[PDB]
């Protein structure tokens, strides 16, 4: 009898012990860390917003109207590439997520 | 801190009421961008320790979790070491009988 007491302990020892990490998602570790990703994900939005209006900059929309030219089928198709990467890379940080 | 100052070497703050222009939004949202980026990653480093330190705490969980599993174990062999320590004396009464 006492021995198979002896193994319930053992075994209650294991389900409270998993109760602990069990109703739980998250250490301490782990929101902290987590939560650094994230506003380093708003960081990346920051510097998204940043380069785009860099690049809008170097290149002033849109169709080059006035913009000393014809309609620029390889300028405004660089506009669409580099709105392609940075939103292929936002993308990438969500999917890492 | 050497990136950062070679930033400012390049562009002299603040608000460009000297450096000749108007106030910048350009120029000015170009800084704001670059600490942010510094930032971002530097935060990126921090999290990645969380992360690593995180791991660490989870896999010491698991060692705790075995440890304690076999001594459950343990106890409950001792356990069964003084019960056959007993049939032992009820044999030998069968012995003496």
């Amino acid at each position: 009898k006492t021995v198979l007491e002896k193994s319930k302990a053992g075994a209650q020892s294991r389900f409270d012990s998993y109760g602990k990490l069990y109703d739980e998602n998250i250490n301490a570790g782990e929101n902290q860390a987590m939560t650094l990703r994230a506003s380093a994900a708003g960081l990346t939005t920051a510097v998204q917003a940043s380069r785009l209006a860099g690049a809008a900059a170097d290149l002033v929309p849109n169709i080059f109207g006035f913009a000393g030219g014809g309609s620029r089928w390889g300028a405004i198709a660089e506009a669409t590439g580099y709105v392609m990467e940075f939103s292929a890379n936002v993308m990438n940080t969500e999917a890492d997520k | 801190a050497s990136r950062l100052a070679g930033a400012a070497a390049d562009l002299v703050p603040n608000i460009f009421g000297f450096a000749g222009g108007g106030s910048r939004w350009g120029a000015i949202a170009e800084a704001t961008g670059y600490v942010m980026e510094f930032s971002a990653n530097v935060m990126n480093t921090e999290a990645d320790k969380i992360s690593q330190s995180e791991t660490y705490r989870r896999r010491r969980q698991e060692w705790e979790i075995q440890r304690n599993n076999a001594e459950a174990e343990l106890k409950q062999i001792d356990a069964q070491l003084k019960s056959l320590a007993v049939r032992r004396e009820a044999a030998v009464l069968q012995k003496t009988s």
